[PDB]
């Protein structure tokens, strides 16, 4: 009745199309339990929203600041606030924001009131979709917008993982890697730099240094599951 | 009706197919008594679950050794970890038995008196230790994703999958030990040799398994 | 009343001439399960159709390019000038992506008949797909399906079955004699008695392994022939 990930298939019973982006994909049945789906619904939005912001940032960094490698931005960046000064602000600010979001997930409608200012309050909303101050402007229908958000978000989540493995294998940024593909599309695919057959296995070398020296300490920098690479 | 380990042989009376992975294999009638069968059903799962962790760990580290990442073989990891990290073996052993003793004693008295560990005695937890079946704790701690609380049909399918991968893992862990004793090389070192010349490199030619060879 | 594979042999119950090219031949009784018979019928069509392309390719390629020795044609250095020494990794990438799409579409048709007839991108386009394994429509531009379809199915399977046998003759002959199909045929005509299977059967001419752009590929003959 609705488009599915695999056309012609029957969606699992626990999936019925109520949620946005519900295309009936759940081969392992992780969403069968009602409470588990409610939690997994929140994490998908949060993961997607973080990924979209992260993917956009990495692309903008390369265009604006081509010299700096987004992978090495952790050590490359220098600021007066120092390493632990930045971390301290980040921890406390994130702890407040995340706990309040977490509380609404458990008991919705309890953390809508603004603590400091009495008059301001968050209108009634659904879990994971705060309204009011967070949404000053809405281009159009929310139902359509929610589908747009998740579909772009899901793509972004894959996009970021593409950056990491491309960065670890090719040792380059996202746009820089793409330019390499366009130069020699046949000789740059993962098939054209790695292969495993009975009796032999060839894998790309991890182009990220094993360890990083950062202000008198050594930070391990391992390639993700480098032993299982093709 | 249902398949059995020895086609054509009727299954034993005490094995009625209700349990997961039941193929009517009990030639020595070790589980004829119903109460003793409960004990062995859980013993098999604990053996199978540990073997799966052991086999996966041995395989993964062996891949690390072959690829050159520097992992030691499973039969040398214990010595390497202790020496490299400067760990007192007797202290590490004692810590293990405190943590295993506490966790495994709780599993022991849940078998004797089911539901006894969910009385709130342990830090006030009253529902995470209740238990679903014999050998299947369930709950939001041991089953955080609630795959045992969703579809009933698929949960029974997983029980079939768990036991058979567990039995396969148990056999594999015996293979690792037997192969090391006969060959003295790592798991994947043996696999590489077999793929090189399968005809002339196997157990029938190692000079140990078949002494009359 | 149809003729059977052997004289005076009773055909299996489930083989009653419904399918094309039905001689009632199933010594292993693999078609007893009705669902299994459907799947095996599809694989027979796949082997039949792929094999016919394989036989045609080998024979035509031999005529146009006698020296390529199709058995070795897979090596990159033997490819035509435009594609000579192409990166096999990239070349495989095209096939995997394109074949994965096409074959999953065919597979989904078997799982749920008639579900994947319509074009996914351009709405409206469809194929008739009168029977499983016979999409028709765009796959039949000349419209030969119209008419005596049953007879055409019989002709397809009979020729396809012959191709399967014929192609594996090419492979074993190349392994034993080291020559292509036409080349081996000429050799037999020159010296029918001296040059035949009785002499060549004992030798396997395939090297143990080859190096394809730095990757070692194992190779084998279909029997333990004297290397
Ligand atoms: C119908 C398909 C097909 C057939 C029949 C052949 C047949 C042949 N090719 Mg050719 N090829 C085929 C497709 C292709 N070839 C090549 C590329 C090559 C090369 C580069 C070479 C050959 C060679 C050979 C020979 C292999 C002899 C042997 O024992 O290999 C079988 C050996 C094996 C190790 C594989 C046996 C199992 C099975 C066929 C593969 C299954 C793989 C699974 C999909 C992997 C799945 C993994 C899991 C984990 C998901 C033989 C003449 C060799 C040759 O000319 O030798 C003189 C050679 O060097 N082929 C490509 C890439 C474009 C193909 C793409 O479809
Ligand atoms: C989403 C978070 C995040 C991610 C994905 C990365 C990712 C990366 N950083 Mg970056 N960083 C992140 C946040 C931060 N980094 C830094 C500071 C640095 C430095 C100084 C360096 C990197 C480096 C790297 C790279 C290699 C890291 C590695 O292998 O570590 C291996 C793993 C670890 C070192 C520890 C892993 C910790 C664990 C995942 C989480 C721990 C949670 C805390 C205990 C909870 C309390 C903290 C609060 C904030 C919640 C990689 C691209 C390195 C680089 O450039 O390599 C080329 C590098 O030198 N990052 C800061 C500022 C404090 C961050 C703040 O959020
Ligand atoms: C009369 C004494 C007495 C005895 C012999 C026991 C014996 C036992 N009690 Mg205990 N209890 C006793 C009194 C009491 N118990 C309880 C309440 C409970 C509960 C609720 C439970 C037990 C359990 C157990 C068993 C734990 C088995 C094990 O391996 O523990 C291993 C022991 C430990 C892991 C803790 C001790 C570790 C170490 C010796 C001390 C370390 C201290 C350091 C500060 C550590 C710091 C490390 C950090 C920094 C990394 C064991 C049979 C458990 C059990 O098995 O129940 C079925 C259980 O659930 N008892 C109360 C309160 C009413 C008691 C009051 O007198
Ligand atoms: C997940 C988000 C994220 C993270 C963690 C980073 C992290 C980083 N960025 Mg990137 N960036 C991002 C998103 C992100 N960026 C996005 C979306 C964009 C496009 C607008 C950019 C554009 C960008 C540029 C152009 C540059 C960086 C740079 C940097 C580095 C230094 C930052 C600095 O000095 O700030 C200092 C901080 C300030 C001056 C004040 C910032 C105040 C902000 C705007 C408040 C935003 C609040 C708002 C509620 C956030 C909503 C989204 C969020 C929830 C994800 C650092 C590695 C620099 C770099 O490459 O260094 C090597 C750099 O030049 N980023
Ligand atoms: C900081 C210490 C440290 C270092 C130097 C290494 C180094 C290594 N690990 Mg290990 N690892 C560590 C801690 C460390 N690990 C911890 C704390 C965990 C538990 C979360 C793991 C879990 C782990 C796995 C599951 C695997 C490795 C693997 C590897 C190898 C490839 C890199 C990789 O994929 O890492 C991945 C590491 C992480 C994602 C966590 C890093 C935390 C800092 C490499 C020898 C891979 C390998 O080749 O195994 C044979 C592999 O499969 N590690
Ligand atoms: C019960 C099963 C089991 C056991 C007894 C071990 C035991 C060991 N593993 Mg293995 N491992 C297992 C399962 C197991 N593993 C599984 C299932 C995986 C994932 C497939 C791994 C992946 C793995 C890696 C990647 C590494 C080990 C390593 C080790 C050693 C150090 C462990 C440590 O310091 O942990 C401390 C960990 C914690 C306190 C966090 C939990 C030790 C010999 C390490 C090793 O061999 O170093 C030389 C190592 O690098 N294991
Ligand atoms: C299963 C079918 C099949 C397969 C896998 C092959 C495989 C091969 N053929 Mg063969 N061929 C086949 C059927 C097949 N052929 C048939 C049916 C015919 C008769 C029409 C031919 C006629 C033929 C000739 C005349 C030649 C080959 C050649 C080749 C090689 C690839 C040349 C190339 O780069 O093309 C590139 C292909 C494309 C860019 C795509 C073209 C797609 C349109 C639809 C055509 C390779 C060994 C060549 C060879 O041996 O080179 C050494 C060669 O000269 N084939
Ligand atoms: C029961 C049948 C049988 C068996 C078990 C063997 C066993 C063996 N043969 Mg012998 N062989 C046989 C019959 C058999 N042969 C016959 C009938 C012929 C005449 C065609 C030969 C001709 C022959 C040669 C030329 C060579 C061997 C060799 C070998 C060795 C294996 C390597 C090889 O290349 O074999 C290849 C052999 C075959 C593929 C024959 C398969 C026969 C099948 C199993 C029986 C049915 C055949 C059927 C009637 C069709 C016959 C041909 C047809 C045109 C009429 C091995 C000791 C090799 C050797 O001496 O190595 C030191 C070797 O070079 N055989
Ligand atoms: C084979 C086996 C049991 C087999 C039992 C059989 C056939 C029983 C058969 C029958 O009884 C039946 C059913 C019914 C009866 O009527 C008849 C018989 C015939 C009597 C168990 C293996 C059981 C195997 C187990 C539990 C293995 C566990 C392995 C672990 C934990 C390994 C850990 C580590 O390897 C790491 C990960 C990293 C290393 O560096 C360090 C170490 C510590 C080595
Ligand atoms: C698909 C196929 C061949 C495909 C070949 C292709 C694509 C070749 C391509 C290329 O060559 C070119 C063009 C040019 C070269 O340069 C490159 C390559 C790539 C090499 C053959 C199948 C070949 C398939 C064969 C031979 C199958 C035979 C099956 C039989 C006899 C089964 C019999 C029975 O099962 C029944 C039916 C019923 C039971 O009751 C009884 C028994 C007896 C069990």
């Amino acid at each position: 009745s609705r488009p599915l990930w695999l056309p012609g298939s029957t969606p699992p019973a626990h999936l019925k199309g109520d949620l946005p982006g519900d295309f009936g994909f759940d081969p392992l049945g992780l969403g069968a339990n009602a409470e588990s789906l409610k939690w997994f619904k929140e994490s998908e939005l949060v993961h997607s929203r973080w990924a979209m912001a992260a993917v956009a940032g990495i692309l903008v960094q390369e265009i604006v600041r081509p010299d700096v490698f987004w992978y090495n931005a952790g050590k490359e960046v220098e600021s007066p606030l120092g390493p632990l000064g930045l971390l301290a602000v980040e921890f406390f600010l994130m702890h407040w924001v995340e706990v309040r979001r977490w509380q609404d997930l458990r008991k919705p409608g309890s953390v809508d009131q603004d603590p400091i200012f009495s008059q301001y309050k968050l209108p009634p909303h659904e879990v994971g979709y705060p309204g009011g101050v967070f949404a000053p402007f809405i281009p159009g229908d929310l139902a359509e917008l929610k589908v747009k958000e998740i579909k772009n978000g899901r793509l972004a989540m894959l996009a970021f993982v593409g950056f990491v493995m491309a960065a670890q294998v090719t040792g380059k940024g996202p746009i820089a890697a793409l330019q390499e593909h366009l130069a020699d599309p046949w000789g740059t695919t993962i098939f054209s730099k790695a292969a495993v057959v009975p009796g032999q296995a060839v894998a790309p070398p991890c182009k990220i240094p094993a360890s990083v020296s950062y202000k008198g300490i050594e930070i391990p920098t391992p390639c993700f599951l480098q032993g299982l690479w093709p | 009706v249902r398949p059995v380990w020895f086609p054509g042989n009727p299954p034993p009376a005490h094995l009625d197919g209700s349990l997961a992975g039941d193929y009517g294999f009990d030639p020595l009638f070790l589980g004829q008594e119903p109460q003793t069968l409960k004990w062995y059903v859980q013993a098999e799962l604990v053996h199978g679950r540990f073997a799966m962790l052991g086999a996966a760990g041995i395989i993964l580290t062996s891949i690390g050794a072959k690829v050159g990442l520097g992992f030691p073989e499973w039969y040398d990891a214990g010595k390497v970890v202790v020496e490299k990290n400067n760990i007192d073996f007797p202290t590490l052993m004692v810590i293990q038995f405190y943590l295993m003793g506490w966790a495994e004693t709780k599993r022991w008295y849940d078998f004797k008196n089911p539901g006894s560990q969910a009385d709130g005695s342990f830090l006030g937890f009253t529902e995470e230790f209740k238990g679903l079946e014999n050998g299947y704790p369930g709950g939001r701690f041991f089953d955080p994703m609630g795959l045992s609380r969703g579809d009933a049909a698929k949960y029974q399918e997983y029980k079939q999958k768990e036991v058979k991968n567990g039995r396969l893992a148990m056999i594999a862990c015996l293979g690792f030990a037997a192969q090391y004793a006969a060959t003295g090389k790592g798991p994947l070192d043996n696999l590489a040799d077999h793929l090189a010349d399968p005809n002339h490199v196997n157990f029938a030619t190692n000079g140990v398994s078949i002494p009359i060879a | 009343d149809r003729k059977l594979w052997a004289p005076g042999v009773v055909a299996p119950e489930y083989l009653k001439g419904d399918l094309a090219g039905d001689y009632g031949w199933d010594p292993l009784g693999l078609g007893a399960d009705p669902t299994a018979l459907k799947w095996y019928r599809q694989s027979e069509l796949q082997h039949a159709r792929w094999a016919m392309l394989g036989v045609a390719g080998v024979l035509v390629q031999e005529i146009v390019k006698p020296d390529v020795y199709f058995y070795e044609a897979g090596l990159p250095q033997n490819l035509p000038e435009p594609f000579t020494n192409i990166n096999m990794g990239g070349l495989l990438a095209w096939e995997f992506i394109l074949m994965h799409w096409v074959e999953v579409r065919r597979w989904q048709d078997y799982k749920n008949f008639g579900s994947v007839n319509e074009d996914p991108i351009f709405k409206g386009n469809k194929v008739p797909n009168p029977e499983m394994g016979y999409p028709g429509g765009i796959f039949d531009p000349f419209g030969f399906s119209k008419g005596n379809l049953k007879e055409l199915q019989t002709k397809e399977i009979k020729n396809g079955r012959l191709a399967m046998i014929a192609y594996m003759a090419f492979i074993l002959q190349a392994q034993a004699t080291g020559k292509g199909p036409l080349a081996a045929l000429s050799a037999h005509l020159s010296n029918p008695f001296g040059n035949n299977i009785l002499k060549n059967i004992g030798t396997c001419t395939v090297p143990h392994s080859v190096d394809v752009q730095g990757l070692t590929i194992p190779l084998t003959c279909l029997w333990p022939g004297s290397q």
